[PDB]
């Protein structure tokens, strides 16, 4: 099961 | 303002030189409807030999809807990587509602004849005869090129893939699922290369939306009629945990709804603890207010990156 990264700007 | 020859469009080889058109199509700069109608159907002739169900392995950046947003696409490219050394997705809605709608039409076909095997183009809803016709599409190609290069959009549009299986762990489209796919050989079976009908798998795929209150169902009904649409249907958390659990997938990445910040993960999962839908939406939008954030998604060392930009 894949990790979630979120960019934010 | 000139009119782009095919000697000033394409190399030697017959690569298109999209560095020059992207500095032309910006300005509105036009083609000659030749060298246009060369562009449209090089690509149209590569999406045709596509499956129906796309095969794409990561590492890849996906792409939610861009609505003629010319300058935003040019943004999205920067952000995401460029096309020389990155694998790209879109989930389609390419024209209509932005300014500049040809122009991302003529640029995303360059870059798809330039980049065969790695940028992959799915078919939004408004990749149609019938939504263009009722937005601005089939009037801005009548004007600055002909009813000729419509006609051929049209042709190019019917021969769009309709969804991918991504990593062998996601399915992606632009809406989503329909109460007629239960299984992937499902989409596989479809005919794709027409108008969408007004009803059927083909036109839920492109149609179809999470319920309101998906994750929190009043009832166990898994596919209820889209009120919001007019068509097809809003699909419910259990109907799309069971199509993950049937066909051995971990989730579906779609687009079609805008979102305030780019992009929403939805309920996990209650076998893998994964969000069991992702919509990503790569391009402002004017609902409400005017909101110019938008966000990709790059699938990459088994992290799911979702990037968002124009802040
Ligand atoms: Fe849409
Ligand atoms: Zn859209």
């Amino acid at each position: 099961t894949p990790s979630v990264v979120i960019t934010v700007c | 303002s000139h009119r782009l020859t095919a000697k000033e469009v394409f190399d030697n080889d017959g690569k298109p030189r999209v560095d020059i058109l992207k500095a032309h199509l910006m300005k509105e700069g036009r083609l000659e409807e030749s060298v246009a109608l060369r562009i449209i159907t090089e690509g149209a002739s590569i999406l045709r030999q596509e499956k129906n169900l796309l095969d794409i392995d990561a590492p890849v950046t996906v792409c939610g809807d861009i609505h003629g947003q010319f300058f935003d696409l040019m943004k999205l490219f920067e952000v995401g990587g460029s096309p020389a050394n990155t694998r790209y997705l879109f989930l389609g809605d390419y024209v209509d509602r932005g300014y500049f709608s040809i122009e991302c039409v003529l640029y995303l076909w360059a870059l798809k004849i330039l980049y065969p095997k790695t940028l992959f183009l799915l078919r939004g809803n408004h990749e149609c005869r019938h939504l263009t016709e009722y937005f601005t599409f089939k009037q801005e190609c009548k004007i600055k090129y002909s009813e000729r290069v419509y006609d051929a959009c049209m042709d190019a549009f019917d021969c769009l893939p309709l969804a991918a299986l991504m990593n062998q762990q996601f399915l992606c489209v632009h809406g989503g699922l329909s109460p007629e796919i239960n299984t992937l050989d499902d989409i596989r079976k479809l005919d794709r290369f027409k108008e969408p009908p007004a009803y059927g798998p083909m036109c839920d795929i492109l149609w179809s939306d999470p319920l309101e209150d998906f994750g929190n169902e009043k009832t166990q009904e898994h596919f209820t009629h889209n009120t919001v649409r007019g068509c097809s249907y809003f699909y419910s958390y259990p109907a799309v945990c069971e199509f993950l659990q049937h066909n051995n997938l971990l989730s579906i990445l779609r687009a079609h709804e805008a979102q305030d910040a780019g992009y929403r993960m939805y309920r996990k999962s209650q076998t893998t603890g994964f969000p069991s839908l992702i919509t990503i939406f790569s391009a402002p939008n004017y609902l409400d207010v005017y909101n110019n954030k938008a966000a990709v998604l790059k699938y990459e060392n088994n992290v799911m990156n979702i990037r968002q930009f124009n802040c």
